[PDB]
């Protein structure tokens, strides 16, 4: 319907394909902090999935924030000590952007654990914005995943559920998922969901859309299907915790394909 | 910071923050100077202004307002713009008598729907068109302005603010409180305001939600000087249902606009 915009849908695909080019944080910026690690950054965005489940905020709220913090420490040298007030401004300000009803500050003062001030996040705020030159609207691999649920046919939510869950799980870590764009971690996502629960694969349809196929796809779903092996394993678990609820029909609890299937 | 800029006027207050005239003592460039007040000890930068901000820096065409500069301070945050020399609403108090000449509007809701359209076209709702949002210069050119209520929607849509545009522009999906609403109600909002070119007064001037709704109903079931074709588009830009209403670039398509031209707007 007018919901699903159609006479729309191509021209903004094409912008956000063409926007996540110009929105992506350098892909080896972690080699170059001095003090913090991946490691880190995990456990950063592990717990900002905590703050969104708390304060029930959108899970494009988290991957905008993810995106924030990205960027920021694309640009900016940050201690350890320091680490999390960076992310709790992200927070704030991609909830400021995206939520209809974003917490007020002193709820992000709150989760901090009174580690940082007020003032502290206020400034934070400010310095973000300044670095990421106010540039918010960044396109998420949510944004590409909610396009191609479209494409199912009919639709399925299991799929979409577990869809969310594989792309959520990336933002977790940095190695390697900085190096893949928005639209591949979330194609990779959408089929390994797909095949998961359904058995089938990546819609033809949505190749002509986005010109990926699983051939150009390949070493993202590898990736991708070695972190859902390994992901009860995974030091950071807010994630499969999140989705083991019937909010999320609880596709965190599913089995992981033993293989995929592709080669000659 | 602010050093170069002299204040001239007052403009007023939009959705947020405070407006001024200004010139540029070294370029003499006139500018729009949107103050914002900080908030350091609360509550922080404004969702309005980083989102008019972050949109706005995006979103670059000839119908849309030019963002050319932000200046920060540590308590105040001036956001630099084209100047426009007046809005649409004065303009059509100024022509009360007068009538606007076809022609003219044609043109307007040309270039407002080519603007609307960018808009559209990069994932934006402008969700508070009103006359008053709408600039025009002594060239010929119409703006959409002040995108502090704007949002950035995502496909497909899913529940936004319902607080959203002001009452006698509001689409019925919003009136009625209907969980999804998109691009169509800056549709109906261009039709209300196409209609309020050519009668130089507001289409629906609602006292209240109900009064909003009933008034609507009167008119498209439950405009006199304007052609067959102006109808057309005005009664398809004005559909109930919001899947079967015109999206914006399909406007442009219209008959309608087949003669269109660019005139100079009569008086200053
Ligand atoms: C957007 C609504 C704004 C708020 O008063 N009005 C307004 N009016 C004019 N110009 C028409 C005008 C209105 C009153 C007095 C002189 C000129 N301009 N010119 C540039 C800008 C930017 C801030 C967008 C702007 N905003």
């Amino acid at each position: 319907s007018v919901n699903e915009v159609p006479d729309y849908h191509e021209d903004i695909h094409t912008y956000l394909r063409e926007m996540e080019v110009k929105c992506k944080p350098k892909v080896g910026y972690m080699k170059k902090q001095p003090d913090i690690t991946n490691s880190m950054r995990a456990i950063l965005v592990d717990w900002l999935v905590e703050v969104g489940e708390e304060y029930k905020l959108q899970n494009e709220t988290l991957h905008l924030a993810v995106n924030y913090i990205d960027r920021f420490l694309s640009s900016m040298s940050v201690l350890r000590g320091k680490l999390q007030l960076v992310g709790t401004a992200a927070m704030l300000l991609a909830s400021k952007f995206e939520e209809i009803y974003p917490p007020e500050v002193a709820e992000f003062v709150y989760i901090t654990d009174d580690t940082y001030t007020k003032k502290q996040v206020l400034r934070m705020e400010h310095l973000v914005l300044k670095v990421l030159a106010f540039d918010l609207a960044a396109p998420t691999i949510n944004q590409f995943l909610t396009q191609y649920f479209l494409h199912q046919q009919p639709a399925n939510c299991k799929v979409e559920s577990l869809a969310m869950f594989l792309g959520e799980l990336s933002l977790i870590d940095a190695d390697p998922y900085l190096k893949y764009l928005p639209s591949v971690i979330a194609a990779a996502a959408f089929h390994l969901a797909l095949y998961t629960v359904t058995g089938q694969s990546w819609p033809e349809s949505l190749v002509q859309k986005t010109g990926y196929t699983l051939e150009t796809l390949k070493p993202c779903l590898l990736d991708l299907h070695q972190t859902y092996l390994r992901a009860p394993q995974h030091a950071q678990q807010s994630i499969r915790e999140k989705y083991k609820n019937s909010k999320y029909h609880g596709v965190s609890l599913l089995n992981p394909p033993e293989t995929l299937n592709v080669e000659h | 910071s602010m050093e170069n800029f002299q204040k001239v006027e007052k403009i007023g207050e939009g959705t947020y923050g405070v407006v001024y005239k200004a010139r540029n003592k070294l370029t003499g460039e006139v500018v729009a100077l949107k103050k914002i007040r900080l908030d350091t000890e609360t509550e922080g930068v404004p969702s309005t202004a980083i989102r008019e901000i972050s949109l706005l820096k995006e979103l670059n065409h000839p119908n849309i307002v030019k963002l050319l500069d932000v200046i920060h301070t540590e308590n105040k945050l001036y956001l630099v713009f084209e100047f426009l020399h007046q809005d649409l609403k004065k303009f059509m108090d100024a022509s009360a008598l007068t009538g606007i000449p076809l022609p003219l509007i044609k043109s307007y809701l040309f270039q407002l729907l080519q603007g609307l359209a960018f808009c559209h076209s990069h994932r934006v709702l402008h969700r508070d068109l009103k006359p008053q949002n709408l600039l025009i210069n002594t060239e010929g050119a119409i703006k959409l302005a002040d995108f502090g209520l704007a949002r950035a929607f995502g496909v497909p849509v899913r529940t936004y603010t319902h607080e959203v545009v002001t009452l006698w522009y509001r689409a019925p999906e919003i009136l009625l409180g209907c969980k999804y609403y998109s691009t169509a109600v800056d549709i109906w909002s261009l039709g209300c305001i196409f209609a309020e070119m050519v009668t130089r007064r507001a289409l629906f001037p609602g006292d209240s939600e109900i009064d909003q709704l009933f008034r609507i109903f009167r008119t498209l079931g439950t405009v006199p000087p304007l052609d067959e074709d102006g109808r057309s588009l005005l009664s398809q830009m004005l559909h109930y249902d919001p899947n079967k209403r015109i999206s914006a670039k399909a406007a442009l398509a219209h008959p309608f606009f087949q003669d269109v031209t660019k005139p100079v707007p009569h008086l200053r």
